[PDB]
RNA sequence: CCGAUAACGAACGAGACUCUGGCAUGCUAACUAGUUACGCGACCCCCGAGCGGUCGGCGUCCCCCAACUUCUUAGAGGGACAAGUGGCGUUCAGCCACCCGAGAUUGAGCAAUAACAGGUCUGUGAUGCCCUUAGAUGUCCGGGGCUGCACGCGCGCUACACUGACUGGCUCAGCGUGUGCCUACCCUACGCCGGCAGGCGCGGGUAACCCGUUGAACCCCAUUCGUGAUGGGGAUCGGGGAUUGCAAUUAUUCCCCAUGAACGAGGAAUUCCCAGUAAGUGCGGGUCAUAAGCUUGCGUUGAUUAAGUCCCUGCCCUUUGUACACACCGCC
């Protein structure tokens, strides 16, 4: 536990590593994208309204301070 | 047909927040300060403006035309004056040009509910004291 | 079914307000719109570029709820909580140029006028703007 | 000396321009309600102005 | 007138204001001058509170002074003249009034 | 708009004579500057005419030449005098917002020139005591002891 | 109006006003038997009525020593003249006047009576006067150095409470 | 028919042992419209028992200074944490919650005041009062010191903290707490 | 707690029941509507406190010989 | 308090008392508070509503040209008493729970005997004695000082951040003050100039009439930030502009632009607190020519825990021991 020094920008790697499992998991939240991709997050708020945009992942609260995002329903 | 003179002007209190609601007949709407009961600045407490309507349903509050006006208190206090008095309002309306069969059997409803929809809260504030900050807490002490 | 300014939320109502005054642009907007903070408490400029139109569009909207309002009234809706750093907070009020110029475009659309007395109020077309507005971004949020 | 020294150090206000219109002291003043008294001459007399406690 | 008075009585004391509101009211009735009603004013409530101690010693223990003062209003109102026909004031010590016309 | 890292993406630039990091935003990468802020750095950007929502690391250099020109000559470009730091120099009396190490030797010269003609907020810089006339009796002891 | 003062400034001065005049009335008619001042204020004019056992000695010779302390009162709060009458009245039972007897055993000390016994005649004074009790202590330097309080007690004697206030009669 | 936050029925909520089901107050006759009434709970002993355990994580969840009035705000991420559980686990949120107190609630305790054994000279079993009270603050304790300085925020610490603590995984504070509470009374049998 | 009554009450109480009797009866209401003019009470608090501890000792004194 | 009882009869204190908060659709009263209704209007719907909706827009004590007091105000009154029910109790004094109820323990003020070498002679034209009294320890004027800094301690404020900071929008208070005997110095609406601090004219208010419907903060709703001593923190420090004053340097205060220092929750220790309480949060008064990190009050949001104990620190009563009585900080 010394330092994150989270991406600021998507590369190669990461930008498939969002766009091939994020909308695959129950919970999809900025703190948590941001924590599993190892991004800075405000990086994880554009792509998740771009995901949006893109319409592969149902949004749910929409707060202020707390953005809930989910998975597409399969069947 | 065309009955007048069908109103009652009934007040609700919580900390130093008053809120008249003025019911009266005709088709059924509520307001508060010209705005509609739906719609009010903290939103997190539109369950509790609703809640008497939650309740009791939309067909008893749909011969009533009620309007509510507060001026005094904060945001949460202003927002239990205003569904303690649009229930207030609604009691004493069914009291007064209805039967208490039907008042009793939507006040019953009311208290085993919330008894603080129909009885206002006593409890208001406290002097503060010249030893310390606040009513009852004493300023630091030191014996060194 | 007629609707008023008062039957929709403020909030996306001033939102849009503003984009009509933006898009029907005709306002006297000065030239230190880029510079200046929009209070003595604030501490950096609005993050918003067209922040005038904003603005312009809550005037008329608290004109509308009480009429009589003058530039100090308007510095006491706009004033805010002064940190004072180490020193405790207090509250300010608004920057009273930013009102009287928001004011003063307001009367250059000729949607606000003087009263008899002091402040100014709302004239019939601009009430009618307002509400046109109103019924219009009510119907944007229904359907 | 003379009048030209004697009292021109001005008091038009600040502590020195206001006293006790009872004992001439010049610390503790009351000055709400143009009472001009001193803080302790104001418990001496406020039965006699009309003060009393209540709680 | 063709005249309107108003007379306002300001006191410390509400038995005192009480009183003279009353019989000044009911002299008017009796004189059939029709009375606009006594208005109560809010009470004014001079607050001192001051340091008990005249040294500074002690446990800080401040003593609050209060002063309550009590107004009323009653609008004496008559078709005809009213001045000539009430001159009597019956005023006690402590009581303080006031005689206004509409014009004031 | 969300893409990959561009390619021409530096990740510290190098503006007047310091780096600033492009990792952060460009309305707060270049107040590591010393004599630029958050008010400045906006209010430049803004009459730059460069959007907001970017990070420093990909601006181009265009922009950044545009940036650094501004903050240089910020006279002519419509900053307002008011807004400056070295406004009515004690040197010239010519108002200049003054943004690098040239920032470090006018404090420099200034405190010098305090020392020289023996004034008290000189003499109290001498000392390293505090010259805005602050209680010294009982803070200011870390800077000490 | 802007030439009269507020209310809450007006009930101040009147306070002002009697402390005083009886704090005047008190150092100067120390000797007469002192006991309270009432006044009784108009639009019209003012009448001070002083409440002192000795009338025929607070009114000089011919009525000169009231005239004085008319004319003294005339001229320190100013007055439009002739807008002020004053009056003196004897008090009805003098035992019961806490300000009177007081006064009285001060002049007893200064005369040089003992204080032992002058404070056993004011306390049987009072008594006689008819009072459901009384309270005298006396402080200082009584005998030597050393400053001792004696506290001479008989009757009914409340001390807390609301009814003290007009129950009890201090000075 | 209630539907607390709009939705979550409360009446397939079921409390598995009996020890705390006079205390925990998910039942029909306490289901409310929404975590916030003034309802005077403390104004005597034991009044608290009725009062509704998504009112009390909702007291208990606004704490350290700079959240003591802020019920709104604690409103709020009760319900953001209440959204957050569904969609994670599928169940009811107020399932997942009184699981989660009635396996946080620690079972025995242990208090005394002479010279210690380990930590109290005896232990002793607590009231299912004290259970209810124990296992909100441990959760919220949790949750605070979860979300205190990581971008992780308050609303999904809350919501992993009730979701570990519902199972029993030994990664909630609330539990980790409760096995050495239970291991140090154990100790001071 | 602190319901206790005092002497200036149950003196008071035991006069007005050895003197009224007849007249005092089971109702506190109606016992403290007798007090006003059987009895000068400077406050209403104490009248009301000493018509129920009067009504107390009536319900003993129906019950049984109260040494009253 | 009941009871016993060599005591009987009393007195103070406690209680009672006063103020305060909570209920009164019961009474009186209101153009310096309003409400309802009606009439002019202004706007939306006009498909068609039309006794549709909004208006803190104008009016109906402008005197005949509406009523009423629910809301506000303040007076007289009422109301709560362990009163009713069940249990415990010597079936007494009372205690527990419950119903009905606004309230079944609202907070203060006052507050005994005896004392302390407790504090004030710097509150007094309260004061004994002593000192000084014309080169004054009187008094006045100018300047400086009371701020001065290797350090230690106390009351506090700001923080250490995402339960957050910034930006914008929305939206709610109550205490209470306001133009002066000396005494000069009031609260301020509106308009105009300035980016801000401010300035310039027009008014209102000696006040439920004007500020003021006190558009307060926190909070709420959206934006940006993203775990970094970072957009957290704003100390230190430079330059510039105003305000008060006779005078601002040792910066009075305020404003603007730069610098972002320690600080990542704090050892041993220790304070305060039981319900509208603690705490968060602002607003009045006092001080005030200039001004609050202080204090005294007010309102807003609003809990965790507890209904117990004598363990620590103490207090009261009884018994007991004493070599103490300046009384265990004793004595020896
Ligand atoms: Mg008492
Ligand atoms: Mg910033």
């Amino acid at each position: 536990r010394d330092k994150l020094n989270n991406l600021v920008l998507f590369d190669k790697a990461t930008y498939d590593k969002l766009c091939k499992e994020v909308p695959n998991y129950k919970l999809i939240t900025p703190a948590v994208v941001s924590e599993r991709l190892k991004i800075r997050g405000s990086l994880a708020r554009a792509a998740l309204q771009e995901l949006l945009s893109k319409g592969l992942i149902k949004l749910v609260s929409k707060h202020r301070a707390q953005v809930i995002y989910t998975r597409n329903t399969k069947g | 047909s065309k009955g007048p003179l069908q109103s009652v002007q009934v007040f609700g209190r919580k900390k130093t927040a008053t809120a008249v609601a003025h019911c009266k007949r005709g088709n059924g709407l509520i307001k508060v300060n010209g705005r509609p009961l739906e719609m009010i600045e903290p939103r997190t407490l539109q369950y509790k403006l609703l809640e008497p309507v939650l309740l009791l349903g939309k067909e008893r509050f749909a011969g009533v035309d009620i309007r509510v006006r507060v001026k005094g208190g904060g945001h949460v206090a202003q927002i239990y004056a205003i569904r303690q008095s649009i229930s207030k309002a609604l009691v004493a309306y069914y009291q007064k040009y209805v039967d208490e069969a039907s008042k009793k059997e939507i006040k019953d409803i009311l208290i085993q509910y919330d008894r603080t929809l129909l009885v206002a809260d006593p409890r208001r504030c406290e002097s503060k004291k010249f030893g310390g900050p606040g009513a009852r807490a004493r300023y630091q002490k030191s014996y060194r | 079914p007629g609707v008023t300014v008062k039957d929709v939320n403020q909030q996306e109502f001033v939102r849009a307000l503003a984009a009509f005054l933006k898009k029907s642009g005709k306002l006297k907007v000065p030239e230190w719109v880029d510079t200046v903070k929009l209070a003595k408490h604030k501490e950096l400029a609005p993050y918003d570029e067209n922040w005038f139109y904003t603005r312009a569009a809550s005037t008329a909207r608290h004109l509308y709820l009480r009429g009589g309002a003058g530039v100090g009234s308007m510095t006491k809706i706009y004033g805010g909580r002064q940190r004072n750093g180490v020193m405790p907070s207090h509250f300010s009020r608004g920057s009273k140029s930013v009102a009287r110029r928001v004011l003063q475009a307001l009367e250059g659309l000729k949607m606000v006028e003087k009263d008899q007395d002091g402040g100014r109020k709302l004239t019939p077309q601009g009430q009618r703007d307002l509400d046109r507005i109103a019924g219009q971004v009510a119907a944007a949020n229904k359907k | 000396g003379h009048q030209q020294l004697y009292w021109s150090h001005p008091r038009k206000f600040g502590q020195g321009s206001r006293s006790c219109r009872v004992c001439s002291n010049r610390h503790g003043l009351i000055r709400k309600y143009g009472l001009n008294m001193c803080r302790q001459c104001f418990r001496q007399y406020a039965k006699d102005i009309g003060f009393i406690k209540l709680d | 007138a063709i005249h309107r008075i108003r007379i306002t009585l300001t006191s410390r004391n509400v038995k005192s204001l009480e009183k003279v509101c009353a019989d000044l009211i009911r002299g008017a009735k009796e004189k059939n001058l029709k009375v606009k009603g006594p208005v109560r004013m809010p009470t004014k409530t001079l607050r001192i509170t001051t340091r008990k101690t005249p040294c500074g010693e002690g446990s800080k223990t401040w003593d609050r002074f209060q002063m309550r003062i009590h107004k009323r209003l009653i609008d004496l109102h008559s078709p005809s003249e009213i001045v000539k026909q009430i001159t009597s004031i019956s005023i006690e010590p402590g009581v303080e009034v006031e005689v206004t016309i509409a014009d004031a | 708009m969300s893409l990959v890292i561009p390619e021409k993406f530096q990740h510290i630039l190098r503006v007047l004579n310091t780096n600033i990091d492009g990792r952060r935003k460009i309305a707060f990468a270049i107040t590591a500057i010393k004599g630029v802020g958050r008010r400045y750095a906006h209010v430049v950007l803004r009459k730059a005419d460069i959007d907001l929502t970017k990070r420093a690391g990909e601006l181009t250099e265009d922009e950044v030449e545009r940036v650094i020109t501004i903050m240089q000559n910020p006279r002519q470009y419509k900053i307002p005098d008011w807004f400056l730091n070295r406004q009515k120099d004690v040197k010239d009396g010519k108002y200049s917002q003054v943004l690098a190490n040239g920032l470090d030797n006018k404090l420099r010269e200034d405190l010098e020139r305090l020392k020289k003609i023996r004034a008290h907020r000189g003499l109290r810089h001498f000392w390293g005591l505090r010259v805005r006339g602050q209680h010294t009796k009982t803070t200011g002891r870390r800077g000490r002891t | 109006m802007a030439v009269q003062i507020s209310k809450k400034r007006k009930f101040v001065a009147d306070g002002i006003f009697k402390a005083e005049l009886n704090e005047f009335l008190t150092r100067e008619l120390a000797e007469d038997g002192y006991s309270g001042v009432e006044v009784r204020v108009t639009p019209t004019r003012t009448e001070i009525i002083i409440l002192a056992t000795r009338t025929q000695n607070v009114l000089g010779e011919k009525g000169r020593r009231i005239r004085e302390l008319t004319a003294v009162v005339q001229k320190r709060f100013g007055f439009p003249e002739g807008s002020v009458e004053l009056y003196a009245e004897k008090v009805a039972t003098r035992g019961l006047c806490a300000i009177a007897q007081a006064e009285s055993l001060r002049y007893k000390l200064l005369g040089g009576l003992a204080v032992r016994r002058a404070c056993y005649g004011v306390l049987r004074f009072i008594m006689e006067s008819g009072a459901k009790g009384c309270e005298v202590v006396v402080s200082g330097k009584l005998r030597g150095q050393r400053a001792k309080s004696m506290k001479f007690v008989d009757g009914l004697m409340i001390h807390s409470g609301d009814p003290v206030n007009y129950y009890v009669d201090t000075a | 028919d209630i539907k607390l936050f709009g939705k979550w029925s409360t009446d397939d909520v079921q409390i598995n042992d009996i020890s705390l089901q006079d205390y925990i107050a998910v039942k029909e006759k306490y289901a409310k419209y929404l975590p916030h009434s003034a309802g005077r709970y403390a104004a005597k002993r034991f009044r608290k028992a009725q009062c509704p355990i998504v009112e009390r994580l909702t007291n208990s969840m606004m704490m350290h200074g700079r959240n003591n009035g802020k019920k709104l705000m604690t409103v709020r991420i009760v319900k953001h944490a209440f959204e957050i559980i569904h969609l994670l686990t599928g169940e009811n949120p107020l399932q997942v919650l009184v699981n989660a107190i009635i396996n946080s609630g620690p079972r025995e305790d242990s208090t005394r005041i002479g010279r210690a054994g380990t930590v109290r000279r005896q232990a002793v079993d607590v009231s299912p009062l004290r259970r209810v009270n124990q296992a909100i603050w441990l959760l919220c304790t949790g949750a605070r010191e979860a979300a205190f300085r990581n971008i992780k925020t308050i609303a999904e610490c809350l919501a992993d903290e009730l979701i570990n603590a519902a199972k029993g995984s030994s990664n909630s504070y609330a539990i980790k707490k409760k096995d050495e509470l239970e291991r140090v009374a154990k100790s001071n049998r | 707690m602190g319901r206790v009554r005092t002497k200036t009450v149950k003196k008071a109480a035991r006069v007005i029941i050895e003197k009224y009797y007849t007249r005092l009866g089971n109702d506190f209401h109606t016992n403290k509507r007798v007090c006003e003019e059987i009895a000068i009470i400077p406050s209403k608090k104490l009248r009301n406190k000493i018509a129920g501890y009067v009504t107390h000792l009536m319900k003993r004194i129906q019950r049984g010989p109260v040494r009253g």
